[PDB]
């Protein structure tokens, strides 16, 4: 009875969601038709957090799949799990955003939000007590960033006391594949600071780094980077569905890592990620989960936490483990490091223990760390936004949609001050 | 090759079941007048290699 | 006599607690084997190309 | 006619009450179905004319997923189905949510079921409230419960068993704000609050018993043993004489707890457990249940509950400081439990001056956060004004000077 | 309870320390795949000194292999016992040091030093109580000695209370397979002075004298020399792993033999080394172990203690043997000789008895000695450094890497005082 509505936009948000739902359905014993084929009773007990019961024992997800072109709605529909989605929930337009923010926010996406808000008002009335929403989108595109941050601004005026997570794929300076990347990324970080409650930052050059040096994959596709993200996406909602010795809502994680209302950009991590050659060497205990969780080779964002203080830290464990050993390793990582942790917060790490491990593992964990090393992520964008805009490199696409030049000036000082806001706790 | 490996394991399992069938039949065969009743060193103890039912 | 039977009960309880500890250690090793066997059989680490097969037909693939 | 209504608020309360009620079922003949396969159960159980025995407890939470396991567990048939009260959304480590916004949806239901339970009992001693300082519901709804019980149930005894926050380990960031904002509003509304923290019980389960890496159940069982030793003279002293003989001044109601033989069955074979041995082991600082040391303070009162068969320095004004009670039933072993079978035990409840360092550390950490105004927007936006931080801090400043003043 | 984190650096450092692990694993009954197959419990009760636990009853060593070229990190993996190591602990660069001490100290080995102090801290903070590290390296190469002193210079500062033992292979006096040897060794012995608790001195020439004259082999090899080093490495650290009638840790030898903090260069040896043919005549008693520790032909350094004085002497005995008969022989050699022992220490010998013998032997013995005849080693390195450096021979291969000429001039005068330090404990 704490339901979660999934919202997913763009090609990036529809190919993450095709793999996230492929992970949850294994976790609850749902085949690609929709019938429960499982071997427990805990799986059927709280399936209503994500699944809507149909007639005949079928379960369909509570997801809305939006896009501005019809090309990515067919590869989703032709995957292994593409026949569980309710066919009305696909909302797709017939002219793309074209890597343009303004068409996504003013011209094409503005004629589509009123045909999406009808859909999400249908899955917000099937819930006896709705917990909150979720968006997966890419900040480097045109319909993940224009329409996606247009939906959040229209959701948050209609359900203003709920929880609105995002899973942002922030652009990387090295792995980049669009010339006009920093215009959309600057004008969307301005749109996330005053309309989300939590925002996990993901860079694609940090998921390639994990798939090259830890899992040692030969050719990681996007299907192996969507599996890395989707293991954290179900690691933060895992006490809403399975019991434990010390639970954690999504609201309880909002309380403990947001000390001030504009500081909610995190960096996720997932603990037992290992190769296939190093599988018989690994010893499978709780101190090995804690050593890898805090590793700076392991964060899903491309910024190093050795360059700043840790404001607050989370940990969401799974499995059957000991509450002494869980609680003595958070104290242990906190007393050696005197100046990696902020001084006016005496205890920084919040722990929770669920009791049911992922399908095929003994135990697992998850990390949601709030750092003042996240403000270097917004300065590589702000050194490339101002290199182009000082000569007006590409503006005639953007101006000719009803958009003014002054929005490129108010979205400079509104991100130049968040860097200074994270800076004032970097040093007292 | 795989069928050979499976036959190996089934043969070992059959071997174990026949030998404990022998031991259990002897234990039932003892009575109140056997000459091998000998008040042994430590009953009610459980050896190191002991599985459950 | 009453001290004798309390001490005998304590000794017996020590034997059952030790056997329970041995049993749970062996069950932990069994779960470790299930861990590593399922993770080697998993398609993410096996990289079998059959995951690219599509429901539309055997000629098209999932991008 | 010697009943005790138990109230279990929070996940800590429910998971402790599971172990307590298993022990209470097994001490008498009660099966987990509810049938016996004598009337001494009457302090804890009610005898329906259909042969069934129903406990005198109320389980409260704002989250359903720790009471649903009680509803689907082994003890499913024992409990009355509406003695277990659940909300929909929890308090989320927020004293304001647990006091003002969410707890007001459940306070009337809890008071209704408490009134229905208290009408059965002819002679009711008092209530027992099990809670944790750090959580949301156990810090907000518990204080709201005592505030709305003081005006409703007279000068009855209101005993508290609390999980006080441990000196160096905790499972939350926002814990000191709760741990001060609940003490400020339960200072005048309580009679006796025995405080045990999880870190000292981890130390005892590592050191005395040989359980390295324990879980919460190995702690809940020892808490259940202490509660049975407190209430055992009703079944086989009272609850009423505790508040007279442990609380001199009406703001210094914070005693401590100890159980004397907590030893394993492979070391109960090696030693005597005579009355002198267990009495000496009560007063040892390695065996206390709060990580503190009464050498560095002054003793004020002691109650010694025996069950079965110049280093200690007192204050100037209390020379005697001893209450002694004796019971005859030896403690009962549960299967799967880790303590041995023994003939004698002692539980000592001691009021001491050496708990001043705990309030000094709590005030230090509250100051460390609140001087830079961290986490305040959550507490302000949920129907709670900002100035209550200032009044709670100056009130606990008065409490520290009280602990110094009585010692001088 | 008393852990040792093994480090090893270079082609010399890995071909020594891959045979040492085959020695230890058959000292404890570990098969080539890692599992335990032994017939004692003294083989298993103190195995946590060197072996991390893995899953399924499998033990992995606490060793970290650093190198600067990937060719010698595949002969190690393809040996007999090469599959026991965890594969992450293999560290290798891509471009070699090139027998250049500057290239491994300043240029190539200053970016690899940051990548190995992640490895050595994951293995140091996973011990219950760390006793102290090790090193195995050569002062003639580039990655053994350049980077290999950069490690000790760095992890003395982070861990200044622990033990830092080293097993140097200092350059040989007669045989020399590198022209640019003396710039390597002169610039490295200054870094050994300040940052090291104990240092042994092993000459590969004096290993060749043993394996021909005494052991009497037709063909010696660099496995019959790496068996002699590893049979001394095991002797110093066997009272940590096996019970005795009298114990000796790694500290209790450094407490006794190092009086003044600049004087920690020792001279190993090993007693029962006998041939096949002469075995019928040899191998008799305990007077035939004190006869052959102290024989001046058996020293593993090519410097003779008849030239000077034993500051302090040590001996670690292995085998179950008589506490009287050990103590009567050390009294016997301390009293017959007068001018081989310093005047101001009247009990120069420390003794230890370990019960469990080496593999295949019924009794054995091991030696450490400390001499003021070790300062004839540095008067021969400095005769061939300032021979070359007078006319500035190979100077461009070091100055163009970022050094300067007065880093050379201090490093000779940081050796021409330790020579004249030892010359004043020569005569009171
Ligand atoms: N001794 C003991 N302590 C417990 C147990 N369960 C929870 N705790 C304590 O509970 C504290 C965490 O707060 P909780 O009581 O779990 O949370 P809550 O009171 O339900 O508040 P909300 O989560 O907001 O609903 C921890 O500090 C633990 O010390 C238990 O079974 N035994
Ligand atoms: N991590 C991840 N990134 C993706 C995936 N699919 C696309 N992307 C990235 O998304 C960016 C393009 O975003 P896109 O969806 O095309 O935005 P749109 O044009 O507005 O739809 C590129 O940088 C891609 O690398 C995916 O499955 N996983
Ligand atoms: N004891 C021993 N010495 C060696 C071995 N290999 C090389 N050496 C000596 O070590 C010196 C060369 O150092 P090397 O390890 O090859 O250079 P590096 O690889 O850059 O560290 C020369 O003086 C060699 O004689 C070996 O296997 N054992
Ligand atoms: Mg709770």
């Amino acid at each position: 009875m704490r339901e979660i509505v999934h919202l997913q936009a763009g090609q990036c948000g529809n190919q993450i969601g095709a793999k996230f739902w492929e992970v949850i359905s294994d976790e609850h014993g749902i085949d690609p038709t929709g019938t429960y084929h499982g071997d427990s009773d805990l799986q059927l007990e709280r399936i209503n957090v994500y699944y809507n019961e149909a007639t005949g024992g079928k379960y369909v997800p509570r997801a809305v799949l939006v896009d501005l072109e019809p090309g990515t709605m067919d590869s989703v529909r032709s995957g292994p799990f593409g026949q569980i989605f309710r066919p009305d929930n696909f909302v797709f337009g017939q002219s793309g955003a074209g890597n343009n923010w303004a068409k996504g926010h003013y011209t094409e996406g503005a004629e589509l939000v009123d045909s999406v808000l009808d859909v999400v008002r249908k899955e917000a009335e099937s819930c006896d007590c709705l917990q909150g929403f979720q968006l997966t989108h890419s900040l480097g595109g045109g319909t993940g960033s224009g329409m996606g941050t247009l939906l959040i601004s229209k959701i948050r005026e209609e359900y203003p006391d709920r929880i609105m997570n995002t899973f942002s794929v922030v652009p990387s300076p090295k792995v980049s594949d669009t010339v006009v990347e920093p215009y959309n990324a600057t004008l969307s970080v301005h749109q996330l600071v005053e309309n989300t409650d939590e925002t996990y930052c993901i860079d694609n050059e940090a998921l390639y780094d994990i798939c090259f040096r830890t899992l040692k994959l030969t050719t990681p596709t996007y299907g192996d980077l969507n599996h890395l993200v989707s293991a954290t996406m179900s690691g933060v909602t895992t006490c809403l569905r399975f019991p434990g010795q010390l639970n954690a809502d999504l609201r309880k994680l909002a309380v403990n890592m947001v000390p001030f209302p504009r500081l909610h950009f995190f960096m996720p991590g997932f603990a037992p990620l290992t190769s296939r050659g190093s599988q018989q060497y690994r010893a499978l205990t709780v101190p090995e989960l804690t050593q890898q969780m805090f590793d700076a080779k392991n964060m899903m964002a491309a910024c190093d936490p050795r360059h700043g203080r840790y404001l607050t830290v989370a940990a969401v464990f799974r499995g059957r483990m000991s509450m002494k050993e869980v609680d003595e390793q958070m104290l242990n990582v906190q007393n050696k490091n005197s100046s990696y942790f902020v001084e006016w917060i005496p205890n920084n790490v919040k722990t929770a223990v669920c009791d049911i491990p992922p399908r095929g593992l003994k135990m697992s964990a998850t990390f949601i760390g709030n750092s003042t090393a996240i403000q270097e992520l917004f300065k590589r964008i702000s050194e490339q936004f101002t290199a182009m805009f000082r000569r007006k490199a590409f503006l005639h696409w953007y101006t000719g949609e009803g958009m003014d030049e002054m929005e490129f000036t108010e979205a400079e000082s509104n991100m130049n001050d968040l860097v200074s806001e994270y800076q004032q706790y970097q040093d007292a | 090759f795989l069928l050979q490996e499976a036959r190996q394991r089934l043969n070992s399992d059959h071997r174990g079941k026949m030998e404990t069938l022998d031991i259990d039949r002897g234990c039932l065969s003892l009575n109140l007048t056997s000459p091998n009743i000998s008040l042994k060193i430590n009953p009610t103890r459980v050896p190191n290699g002991s599985t459950s039912l | 006599a009453v001290c004798a039977t309390v001490k005998e009960f304590n000794k017996n309880q020590a034997l059952e607690s030790a056997e329970k500890k041995i049993q749970e250690r062996k069950q932990e090793q069994e779960d470790n084997l299930a861990e590593i066997s399922n993770m080697l059989r998993g398609d993410l680490l096996s990289e079998n190309p059959q995951q690219a097969a599509s429901s539309f037909g055997p000629h098209r693939v999932v991008p | 006619m010697r009943e005790c209504i138990s109230v279990h608020v929070g996940q800590a309360g429910v998971q402790i009450g599971n172990a307590c009620w298993e022990l209470y079922c097994l001490e008498h003949g009660i099966q987990p179905d509810g049938q016996m396969p004598d009337d001494s159960f009457n302090t804890f159980f009610s005898e329906t004319g259909a042969g069934k025995h129903v406990p005198r407890a109320v389980f409260v939470d704002l989250e359903p997923t720790v009471i649903d396991e009680v509803r689907t567990g082994t003890y499913r048939q024992l409990f009355h189905p509406e003695q277990l009260i659940t909300g929909k959304e929890d308090a989320a480590n927020n004293y304001a949510r647990g006091h003002y916004t969410i707890g007001k949806e459940l306070i009337d239901l809890v008071l209704d079921r408490i009134r229905k339970l208290a009408d059965q009992c002819t002679g009711l001693q008092g209530f027992l409230i099990f809670h944790s300082f750090g959580g949301g519901t156990g810090s907000g709804f518990t204080s709201l419960l005592m505030e709305r019980l003081s005006v409703d149930y007279g000068k009855k005894s209101k005993l508290e068993f609390s999980i006080y926050p441990a000196p160096q380990v905790s499972t939350a960031v926002v814990e000191p704000y709760n741990s001060i904002l609940t003490t400020h509003t339960t200072l005048e509304h309580s009679d006796c609050a025995f405080m045990v923290d999880n870190e000292a019980i981890y130390d005892i389960c590592r050191r005395n018993l040989d359980i390295e890496r324990p879980t919460y159940t190995n702690l809940n069982r020892l808490i259940g043993q202490i509660v049975s030793s407190i209430t055992a003279s009703l079944r086989f002293v009272d609850l009423t004489e505790f508040q007279t003989n442990l609380v001199p001044y009406p703001r210094i109601h914070f005693p401590l707890a100890t159980y004397a033989p907590v030893i394993s069955a492979e070391k109960a074979y090696h030693e005597q457990l005579s009355v002198a041995e267990i009495t000496n082991a009560c007063f040892e600082p390695a065996n206390q249940m709060v990580k503190c040391d009464p050498r560095h303070g002054k003793y004020m009162a002691c109650c010694l509950l025996y069950r079965g068969d110049r280093t200690i320095q007192f204050v100037d004004w209390c020379p005697t400081g001893f209450k002694v009670g004796i019971n005859y039933q030896p403690p009962t072993v549960v299967p799967g439990g880790d303590l041995a079978k023994v003939q004698r035990a002692v539980c000592m409840l001691s009021n001491t001056t050496a708990i001043a360092e705990a309030w000094a550390r709590l005030d230090h950490k509250f100051d460390l956060m609140y001087a830079k105004r961290a986490f305040v927007h959550w507490y302000v936006g949920e129907g709670m004004e900002e100035g209550e931080f200032s009044e709670a801090r100056e009130d606990m400043a008065a409490l520290e000077k009280d602990y110094e003043e009585v010692g001088m």
